[PDB]
RNA sequence: CUCGAUGUUGGAUCAGGACAUCCCGAUGGUGCAGCCGCUAUUAAAGGUUCGUUUGUUCAACGAUUAAAGUCCUACGUGAUCU
RNA sequence: CCCAUAGUAGGCCUAAAAGCAGCCACCAAUUAAGAAAGCGUUCAAGCUCAACACCCACUACCUAAAAAAUCCCAAACAUAUAA
RNA sequence: UGGUAUAUAGUUUAAACAAAACUAAUGAUUAACACUCAUUAAAUUAUGAUAAUCAUAUUUACCAUCCA
């Protein structure tokens, strides 16, 4: 097996990898852009 | 030509022109100043 | 400037800028103006004479230009831009100059 | 290392807005909770598997009914993950011995204690 | 193959003393 | 051409394996049912 | 009529008598004879020592765990005394010397036979950590030329920082999280045990919160 | 994996493939005057010698050639040989 | 993009140091231009940049590749209401 | 190709802040020499950093080198 620090970076569980994907930052989106309001 | 990951200017008379798809600096006044997106 | 000069001034003549500096039509003639009366545009040809005259008539702005082959060229700049009327100055300055040699 | 796991005693303090979303009553808690397990014990620590045994959860999408007491709820939160909790609710009171045979767990959770097998003559 | 060399540390056998 | 050195899914370089949307829906599926589990657990 | 604007004084300033950075040694100057185990946690999280500026204004920000071996501190050294002016500038060293022993066997050998000897020391750095400090009377974008190009030599994710553009980083991620419209979080999620996901996390990952996997940092993790 | 056997170097025979091009083709740069070179881009259709010593692969040497390429193919190939 | 005169080749050291080998100062003429930021010259010349004027450049200020050996490798598709 | 060592007057040779040896010149000595003695002249492979110690490439020495 590998060890918890790598030099690669090492691939995860796929359980793991989904917790991530489920957890990225989403930002506030403006109903309307700001561009184009006064 | 020389092939390069990071395309720079040279000189003054330099200028960087997207052709066939990949970027090229061409330069008259140098021509060794050529360079190929790699 | 520069990009005139590089062409240089060998097969004109005479270049004649005539505007009325009171109207408001008179910008893109008067930056003409500007551009070949620079010191390095003359400089290229120092028997081309750039002659502006300037009237109060109420006229519309003209530019007249005498070549040494005879042509001339008369450009009004009452509805030109400086640009288009310098482009137009360059390529017929190219054109004089073969046929003369 | 894998062990247990201690959940922080903040999971499982419920705020304003939680109550407006799931529709509790903090002042009038439910007695009763519908424990349902709807996740496998495979590939799960031999302590989750000993739990869901002890709440008698041993076969999927078979309601169970246990109290809401802290001991109970001290062996759900160890098989959270595993199961789904909803409150019992009694809108026709609790069964009589009358109408013990006549009763019927729906899926909002209402057992209801007369089921005719009838369209609603409303 | 080559030739290699040996553990310099003896001892540190002892069980635990429960 | 594309092997896999080794074995697929075990080792130092692995078959990489991609989120799809469907997978997301379902993980976030069953963490709205243990959000809810939570507050049943907090009276 | 182009509008100036006043320029920054440095008068107050002060630069030391050794401006330049000094020497630092291969190995410490008494070798250590007990060798050590490899112990990789100590490039693993976040920094807790040499995180805040001290007496510089600008500095190399580690964005990644890695060791640092002598190599690496001549080409720091001779590449920031080189470039930094000395009458107008001073750098320090804000990592310790190659203090940690690195074992290495013969070539050649098979596995067992005991432990390696000692071959080279290094300096562990945890991501967050700065690594050199410059200040003097002088604006970030003089130095942030070749404190980039020092940066970018290193054997981890390094990018040159001030007071200011440190500052507005911390504020931007504090902000992110703040902002956040993912109603999940791998912070919750980890911490409440929920999906059992802790059978697949690390202990860590309680303290990291999913913003660090094995040495390497990610910012934009929330 | 194979020891109720997957015969072990170099050579002969016949070669399939890669291109990170030795020669031949087409281009950019040059501290490219020209003749020769150096470097890079593109190109794998075709070609890539004969000898003395050594079992040798290599290496050295002699005489040549537009060139005497680098590799993989169970360090290709012994139910074809040596 | 446009444009560039001048106390003056500041003093010092130096065979020579003229904005630009080093050391010190870094003041002043012109509405405007650093005792000079980058090239260049044996030293000079010479070409730019920061100035003025003209005048809406009305700038992004996050980075960036690829090579192997029998023969690529499902076919395809940006449009009809989340099931 | 690969590492391991390598360098000091003109030469020869310990050691680096430069010691002796020979050759060179000068004196003392002899009738004149040689010998001897004294004195003088005379050097650290050259490049980058630590500040005089590690590197850097050379330099020549030194062993290593299909395979079954
Ligand atoms: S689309 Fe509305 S401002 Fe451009
Ligand atoms: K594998
Ligand atoms: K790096
Ligand atoms: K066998
Ligand atoms: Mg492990
Ligand atoms: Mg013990
Ligand atoms: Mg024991
Ligand atoms: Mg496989
Ligand atoms: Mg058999
Ligand atoms: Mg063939
Ligand atoms: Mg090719
Ligand atoms: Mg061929
Ligand atoms: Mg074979
Ligand atoms: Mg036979
Ligand atoms: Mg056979
Ligand atoms: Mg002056
Ligand atoms: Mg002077
Ligand atoms: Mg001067
Ligand atoms: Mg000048
Ligand atoms: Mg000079
Ligand atoms: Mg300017
Ligand atoms: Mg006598
Ligand atoms: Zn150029």
């Amino acid at each position: 097996g590998s060890k918890a620090v790598t030099r690669h970076r090492r691939v995860m569980h796929f359980q793991r990898q989904k917790l991530m994907a489920v957890t990225e930052y989403i930002p506030p989106k403006p109903a309307i852009h700001p561009s184009c309001l006064p | 030509f020389k092939n390069k990951t990071v395309l720079k200017k040279r000189c003054k008379d330099c200028y960087l022109v997207k052709r066939r798809g990949r970027w090229y600096v061409y330069c008259k006044t140098h021509p060794r100043h050529k360079q190929r997106q790699m | 400037a520069a990009a005139l000069a590089r062409l240089g001034l060998r097969p004109v003549k005479q270049v004649r800028v005539q505007f009325c500096p009171f109207e408001k039509n008179v910008e893109s003639t008067r930056t003409f103006l500007q551009t070949v009366s620079s010191e390095k545009v003359r400089s290229t040809n120092l028997n081309c004479s750039v002659i502006a005259d300037v009237r109060h008539d109420g006229s519309e702005p003209c530019v007249d230009v005498l070549f040494g082959d005879g042509h001339r060229l008369i450009m009004r700049g009452a509805h030109l831009t400086a640009l288009e009327m310098l482009t137009a100055f360059a390529s017929h300055i190219r054109a004089r100059d073969a046929a003369g040699s | 290392k894998f062990t247990r796991s201690r959940i922080p005693e903040k999971v499982f303090q419920a705020s304003p807005e939680d109550h407006e979303k799931y529709g509790g009553d903090p002042q009038n808690p439910h007695k009763l909770h519908i424990v349902t397990r709807i996740k496998s014990t495979r590939r799960r620590p031999y302590w989750e598997k000993d739990i869901i045994k002890m709440l008698g959860l041993e076969k999927a999408h078979t309601p169970q009914v246990h109290k809401n007491i802290p001991s109970v709820n001290a062996k759900l939160k160890v098989v959270k993950h595993l199961i789904r909790i909803k409150p019992l609710k009694l809108p026709q009171g609790l069964p009589a011995e009358e109408n013990m045979s006549n009763t019927c767990l729906k899926s909002t959770g209402e057992l209801v204690v007369q089921w005719h097998l009838k369209p609603v003559e409303q | 193959k080559k030739s290699g060399g040996s553990s310099k540390n003896l001892g540190g056998k002892s069980s635990g003393r429960r | 051409r594309g092997r896999i050195p080794g074995r697929q899914w075990i080792g130092k370089h692995r078959r990489p394996r991609f989120v799809s949307l469907r997978a997301k829906q379902n993980m976030i599926r069953r963490l709205e049912i243990e959000a809810e589990n939570h507050y049943w657990l907090s009276m | 009529v182009k509008t100036l604007l006043p320029v920054p004084s440095f008068e107050d300033v002060s630069i030391p008598e050794k401006p330049k950075l000094r020497f630092i040694e291969r190995a410490p100057l008494v070798p250590k004879v007990r060798r050590e185990p490899k112990n990789l946690s100590d490039i693993r999280g976040p920094s807790t020592e040499a995180t805040e500026f001290t007496e510089g204004n600008f500095a190399i920000l580690a964005l990644g765990g890695g060791y640092l071996h002598w190599g690496h501190f001549e080409m720091m050294r001779l590449t920031i005394n080189r470039s930094m002016d000395p009458k107008n500038m001073f750098a320090i060293w804000r990592v310790p010397a190659p203090f940690k022993p690195i074992t290495r066997k013969s070539v050649g050998h098979r596995m067992g036979g005991g432990k390696g000897a000692i071959d080279h020391y290094v300096t562990p750095v945890k991501a967050g950590r700065l690594v050199v400090e410059m200040g003097g009377r002088c604006e970030f974008e003089e130095v942030q030329g070749f404190l980039d190009q020092v940066a970018h030599k290193l054997p981890f994710a390094a990018k040159a920082v001030s007071r200011g553009t440190l500052e507005k980083m911390r504020k931007d991620q504090e902000e992110r999280e703040r902002n956040n419209q993912n109603p999940w979080t791998f912070e919750r999620i980890a911490t409440a045990n929920m999906l059992g996901i802790r059978k697949v996390l690390s202990p860590y990952d309680l303290t990291h919160k999913g913003k660090y996997w094995g040495k390497f940092y990610m910012p934009k993790r929330v």
